[PDB]
């Protein structure tokens, strides 16, 4: 059976508890993973320095929830419906968003072009020594192509840790090394969701590195160092909008997806535009673009971020999930345990931009009775940042999203 | 810039 | 044979008369050509100071000193005595060191092969010589041979006699032919009558994009502030980036703006709001202006320049004639045999007459605005140097790699 040429019924989902139209249906899941993602980033952005770089990839995030929604009941799962907005979707039944998800992820994942490269790969690791629910396990297969490996998490936190961050480094051609941190699994740990995403794809209009200079950089509070500033002409489905912010779009070759950039007017804060920051916002300023002929200066640079969600998800909606009394998981194990309730969730994102093209890659992990890291944290203000969007067109989804502020690598 | 003379 | 790639004695001058220049007292390019590119600078600089002291400080000024060099050593060639010796000293050939009146011509083809290359260039730099003789008068065939081997200037028979309007008519449609319609009229109606013999004509037509972009986006109302010590609203063009500069004396400003292709550039003088330009003008030296430009070291700066019109024409008889040109414009003095054969050779220039235009805007295009710019992950030094050009400031257009001055002026008032 494959999902994505399947209709509803070919798919007997069995959800323990509950809560064209197969493309109207996905749309409104992306317009709902978009809700997510602005609103996520923004208490994220609460978070950070107004001068810290930020990125992340709200679809991974938003299917390792929706992968660990499958064993969700009572309030957890109705928090998980409406914190990540799946309860927009024009449904009935908490089960058929899974459906959908599947049928985005479908064109997302799978077609014959494929101009640029976009993959995705999901995984559960379950404790050797516990009988895991059989209709969770297949269907958690089925739906989002997540097997069941076994890893000894009682006798080897440790090596399980390791072992699954490796994992997620091969689906991320090694650009994401160590989504877990150190002591974020101990004996307790039942199961880890993971979710992986890879992109990669080669500009419409490259840049010549002829054209490409140093330039002093100067960070907010301190000295300069040397970055790499890219030089181009062209042109491009641009405008300049409401108190002077630029809006640019720079498409990958097949223009399915593409790399919006947002800048406020110089001496003018970012953080007025992220506050009104809003699906809807974001498509007026898309509709208005017009081509145009520009020079574009963008420099060349890598930005890697990492951090925990329980937070910025508690503050928005979720808070039974984390709770050891409160969270209710029971479709996972059948046999070998039974409070069940997420430790902790980490997410780490990498983005690289050059003359070629650009490449990014994201992973989620929820990790379940895990032992709750605190906070990790690593601080380098710089300075004039500006906002990076990677979307599939087609299908209205936020891939990668953040804000560029330290090009100085 | 545009210049002509004569 | 190539002018342009012909050596000295390929080319036969056979001038009707010769002056020997007294005794005086680099870059992979001609030590001879570069020389003449050094005089037609100090003519430049020398009559743009004479030109603006005769001038009000709230005038615009605009004119191409290559131009006029051009015309009058395109008269020279049938110049002889005082009127040639004149010629030589006032243009500053004779600085060309024990080189001969004739020379002067050869050096002068090859430096014009080398300004109007005409390659596969990004900037377009083109030139156009002209004689228009009476039909009825018969001129000096080496004349009219050597004028079109050295200057390309033909020789257009016009009816000056009984239809001099006509001819005018003619010329004037020439001329603003060979500048893209920017230059028109050049002749007076007055000037040219039953008794003109000839008119000697030079064009010059340069359009060149900017290197670095002047978003119109970025383009507002500032105010200038003139000599008169009033202000105007003036369109100021806005950018930052790296540009060839220098803090020279008094605090006087010198920035260099190259066009697209880098061989030629525009370079702007702006003295500290402080310091009149008619000081700075007083002081500009030939020797001076040019130590300031090999001064010029790329740096990260803020330009505010406005965007502007500027059309000048006036008479060079009197300025020429205050700096030592006297013999040509005198029916009882000037000596020109060599132009006219057989008879008349007490032929002299009733008037010479210069017009010129220079546009500078974003685009280079007077329409709409079809551009914008976007610099992302951009950071700038806090105190980084700034040039606004708010008030009165000197302009060059010039040839980088010869040195060669093709334009200038001074904006005293871009306002509308
Ligand atoms: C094996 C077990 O624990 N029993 C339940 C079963 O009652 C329910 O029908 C199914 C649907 O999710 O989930 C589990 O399998
Ligand atoms: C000016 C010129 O063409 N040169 C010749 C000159 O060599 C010769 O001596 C003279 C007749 O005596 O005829 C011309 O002037
Ligand atoms: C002052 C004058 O008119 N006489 C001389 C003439 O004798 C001489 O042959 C000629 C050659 O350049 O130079 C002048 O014309
Ligand atoms: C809070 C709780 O455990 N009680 C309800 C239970 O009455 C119901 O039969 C079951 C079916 O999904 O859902 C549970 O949430
Ligand atoms: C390029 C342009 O528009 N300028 C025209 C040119 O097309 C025409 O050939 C010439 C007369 O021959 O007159 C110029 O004014
Ligand atoms: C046609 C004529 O008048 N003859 C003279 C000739 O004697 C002189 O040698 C030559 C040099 O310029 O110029 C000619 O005009």
């Amino acid at each position: 059976v494959d999902i994505c040429t399947a209709k509803p019924r070919d798919i007997p989902m069995n959800p323990m508890c509950i809560y064209e139209a197969t493309n109207r249906r996905v749309w409104e899941l992306s317009k709902a993973n978009s809700r997510f993602a602005t609103t996520f980033y923004q208490h994220l952005a609460d978070s950070k320095n107004d001068n810290d770089n930020i990125f992340l990839s709200p679809l991974s995030i938003s299917t390792a929830f929706a992968m660990t929604k499958l064993g969700a009941c009572n309030d957890t799962l109705q928090q998980l419906m409406e914190v990540f907005k799946f309860d927009t979707i024009s449904e009935k039944t908490s089960d058929q968003i899974h459906f959908f998800f599947a049928k985005l992820n479908c064109r997302l994942y799978r077609k014959a072009n494929k101009s640029s490269k976009l993959v995705s790969a999901n995984r559960l690791f379950g404790d050797k020594s516990l009988t895991f629910n059989e209709t969770y396990q297949d269907i958690s297969e089925l739906v989002y192509g997540a097997k069941l490996q076994p890893l000894d998490f009682k006798e080897n936190a440790e090596q399980s840790r390791a072992a699954i961050n490796k994992w997620v480094s091969n689906k991320t051609e090694g650009r994401i090394t160590d989504v877990i941190p150190s002591e974020a699994i101990n004996e307790l740990t039942v199961l880890v969701l993971v979710n992986t995403i890879y992109f990669k794809g080669l500009w419409k209009s490259k840049f010549s590195p002829e054209n490409t200079r140093k330039e002093l950089f100067y960070k907010a509070d301190g000295e300069s160092c040397s970055a790499s500033m890219m030089y181009q002409e062209g042109k491009f489905r641009y405008r300049r909008v409401a108190e002077g912010t630029q809006v640019l779009e720079l498409p990958f070759k097949g223009d399915d997806i593409t790399m919006v950039l947002i800048l406020p007017k110089p001496e003018k804060s970012l953080a007025k535009v992220e506050k009104e920051l809003t699906p809807e916002v974001l498509q007026e300023w898309l509709d208005e673009l017009e081509e145009m002929m520009l020079v574009v200066h963008m420099p060349r640079f890598r930005i890697e971020d990492g951090f925990s969600l329980k937070e910025q998800l508690q503050d928005m909606g979720l808070v039974d999930l984390f709770s050891p009394e409160k969270s209710k998981l029971p479709g996972i194990v059948a046999e070998g345990r039974d409070d069940l309730y997420v430790s902790d969730a980490f997410h780490k994102a990498f983005l690289e931009v050059n003359e070629e093209g650009s490449e990014a890659a994201a992973s989620t992990a929820v990790v379940i009775a895990g032992r709750s890291l605190n906070p990790n944290r690593v601080t380098f203000k710089a300075n004039r940042p500006f906002l990076v969007f990677i979307r599939e067109v087609p299908l209205n989804t936020i891939i990668f999203m953040g804000r560029v502020a330290n090009p100085c690598v | 810039s545009e210049a002509a003379a004569s």
